[PDB]
C-alpha cells in the first residue's frame, strides 16, 4: 500500500 | 532545501517496513550490553528544514542513510546498517529506556557485584537528558524497592584530571594508590532523600559526570552501580579518556585480570568496575539524526560497535 | 575467510529481523521490484565460503560487503530496501505468491505483464523461474482462472512459445531449433513463430522442455510468451524472461535498453535499440501494463564484488 511500522 | 537527500530518504522509508521495540519485549540479560538511542529532531533544527537522516526498522537494527558525493557531484547515498542489543528512537521514553538498560542492573549490585552505566556521544545528542527523572532516579526507587542495609549516594564531574564533587560546592578532590578521599557518600532512606541529591548536584553553575549508588553492611561494600554521562566525543584531551573506555570495557569480555589506567582519569575511580566474576555494563551511544551533523554520528557508532567483542 | 567471518558472525547475533510468512497480504504492484537470496551450495560451503547476505526484513537485504584501509578491521554493512527480499529460506511458490501470482490476474483483463529474473550465473535465475518454474506455475495458476465460473465467457484458447534471443539471432525453441525474423509497420510483430495451444497444464511442461532440452547458456535469453486469446483475437500476453547472465558486450546494452524501459513503464521507450526491447515494447505500453523483476543472487563473499553490481541495477528500476 505501503508499508506499515507496526510490530 | 537540500531537497534531493530527502528525495532519496522517502523513496528508501517508503519500501521499507519497520518492527518497532515495544514493552511486549523480553528483558535480556548481558555481560556487556550496547544499545544507542536516537533523540529526535528539535524545532530549532526542524525550523532550518533538516531531514532526519536515521532510522530504526527494529528493535536492534538501525539504518543510517549517509549523503556522499561523486567527482559528479552527482548526489548519493550510501546506506549504512549497525546492531545493537537495543535501539530504540524518537517515541522511546526513558522508560523504555531504563527498562532495557539500566534495570538488569539494579539487581546485580545487591548480589554483591558491581555495575556501570555510560550514556556517550555527540554534544546535544542526548546524554545528560538520559542520565539526568533520568536514569540515576528511575534506579533509585527501584534500588529502594527491593526490600538490613543502607544506602549511599555520590555526584562527581571530571574535568582536566581534577575531578570536582558538586555536593559540596565546588570540592576539589584528588586520586591515588584505588581510592578518592574526600569522597562525599550521602546516606538516603528512598527515591525522596535522592531526588535531592541529583538536582542539587546538577545545579551546579566538556566534562564527564559521575552518579553513585552503594551498599553497606558491616560498613563494608556491598554494591556499586556508577552512572557516567561523558563529555562531547567531537584541550583535545577528552579524546583519550573515551579512547581508554573502550579498552577497559573490552577487557570485560575476556574476563581479564589485568587494565589500563593512568593515562585516564575518569578510569581511576570507576576502576573496581572493570573485574570479577560478576561486572556488568552498559553503554549508551546517543545521535543526533540532523543530516548536517552525520559525521559526529557515524563516529558515535563506529565507537560503538564491535565494542561487543 | 576467518576475521570477517566473526564480525558478521557477531552480527547476526543480536539481529531479530522477521521472517516474511505466506500469510503477508499479497501486494498489487504496477512495477515490483524483488530480490532473491540463493541457499549456500555444498561446495561453495566446503571451501568455508562464508554467508554475506543479511536479510532481516520482508523488505530488506543487507550486505556486509569486506574491504579494509593501516590494514585494521572493518566492515560494512550496506542496506538496500526492495518490494520484497527472499531468503535461502523461500521455496519457489514462496517467491511466486509475490511476483508472478498477482501477474496472472492482470493477463485476464486483456493486461500485458512481463516477469524477469536478472542476475549474475550461478544466482538462481533459470531455476527459480523454470514443475519448479515460476514458467509451470503461471500457467497452472492460469488453467485454474478458464476453469472458474467467471471467464468462461470469452472461450478461450490457451497456447503456448518459449523462443530464445541470442545477439540479435533469435531462435524459436519450438521447432529444430529454427531461427525467426522481426520486423514493424510504419507496433511490433514477429514472423514464423508457432503459437502452441495447450489445454493442460501438463502440456506446457511437455511443451517447455524441448527449450530446455534443446538449448554457455549464460549468453543469451530465454523468453516465454503466454497468451490469451477467446476466439483468435489477442486478449492478454505474459512474458517470462530467464535473462542472459548479467556479469557479450551487446548485452550490457541490452539490459541498458531494458533498464530503461521499465523506467517510462512508471513515467508512462527507447525500444528501437536492442532485441530484448523490441519484443517486448507491448508490456512497456499503456496503464494496462505490470512488470515484476527478480535481481536474485549470490550469499557467498566472492560474488559480493558483481552481487553488489546486480544489487546497483535493481535499486535503479525502482523510480
Ligand atoms: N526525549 C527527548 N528527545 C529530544 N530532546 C530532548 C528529550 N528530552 C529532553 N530533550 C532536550 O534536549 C536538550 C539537549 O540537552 P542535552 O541532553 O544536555 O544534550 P547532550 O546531552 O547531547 O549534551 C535538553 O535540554 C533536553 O531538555
Ligand atoms: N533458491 C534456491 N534453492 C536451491 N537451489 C538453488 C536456488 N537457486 C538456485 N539454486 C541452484 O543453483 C544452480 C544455479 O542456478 P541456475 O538458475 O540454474 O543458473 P543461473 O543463475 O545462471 O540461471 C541451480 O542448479 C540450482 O539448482
Ligand atoms: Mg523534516
Ligand atoms: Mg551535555
Ligand atoms: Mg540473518
Ligand atoms: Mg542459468
Amino acid at each position: 500500500l505501503e508499508e506499515q511500522a507496526s510490530r | 532545501p537540500n531537497w534531493e537527500f530527502a528525495r532519496m530518504i522517502k523513496e528508501f522509508r517508503a519500501t521499507l517496513e519497520c518492527h518497532p521495540l515495544t514493552m511486549t519485549d523480553p528483558i535480556e540479560e548481558h555481560r556487556i550490553c550496547v544499545c544507542v538511542r536516537k533523540r529526535p529532531l528539535n524545532k530549532q533544527e526542524l525550523a532550518k528544514k533538516e531531514i532526519d537522516v536515521i532510522s530504526i526498522p527494529s528493535k536492534c537494527l538501525l539504518l543510517v542513510h549517509e549523503p556522499k558525493l561523486k567527482v559528479d557531484l552527482t548526489k548519493y547515498l550510501e546506506n549504512q546498517a549497525f546492531c545493537f542489543d537495543f535501539a530504540f528512537d524518537e517515541t522511546a521514553s526513558n522508560e523504555v529506556v531504563y527498562r532495557f538498560t539500566a534495570r538488569p542492573l539494579v539487581q546485580t549490585i545487591f548480589e554483591g557485584g558491581k555495575a556501570t552505566c555510560f550514556a556517550y556521544g555527540q554534544t546535544g545528542s542526548g546524554k545528560t537528558h538520559t542520565m539526568g527523572k533520568g536514569i540515576y532516579a528511575m534506579a533509585s526507587r527501584d534500588v529502594f524497592l527491593l526490600k538490613g542495609l543502607e544506602v549511599y549516594v555520590t555526584f562527581f564531574e571530571i574535568y582536566n584530571g581534577k575531578l570536582f564533587d558538586l555536593l559540596n560546592k565546588k570540592a576539589k578532590l584528588r586520586v591515588l594508590e584505588v581510592q578518592v578521599v574526600g569522597l562525599q557518600e550521602h546516606l538516603v532512606n528512598s527515591a525522596d532523600d535522592v531526588i535531592k541529591m541529583i538536582d542539587m548536584g546538577s545545579a551546579c553553575r566538556r566534562s564527564h559526570a559521575c552518579f553513585q549508588i552503594i551498599l553497606r553492611a558491616k560498613g563494608r561494600m556491598h554494591g556499586k552501580f556508577s552512572l557516567v554521562d561523558l563529555a562531547g566525543n567531537e584541550g583535545a584531551e577528552i579524546n583519550k579518556s573515551l579512547l581508554a573506555l573502550k579498552e577497559c570495557i573490552r577487557a570485560l569480555g575476556q574476563n581479564k585480570a589485568h587494565t589500563p589506567f593512568r593515562e585516564s582519569k575518569l578510569t581511576q575511580v570507576l576502576r573496581d568496575s572493570f573485574i570479577g566474576e560478576n561486572s556488568r555494563t552498559c553503554m549508551i551511544a546517543t545521535i543526533s539524526p540532523g543530516i548536517s551533523s552525520c559525521e559526529y554520528t557515524l563516529n558515535t557508532l563506529r565507537y560503538a560497535d564491535r565494542v561487543k567483542e
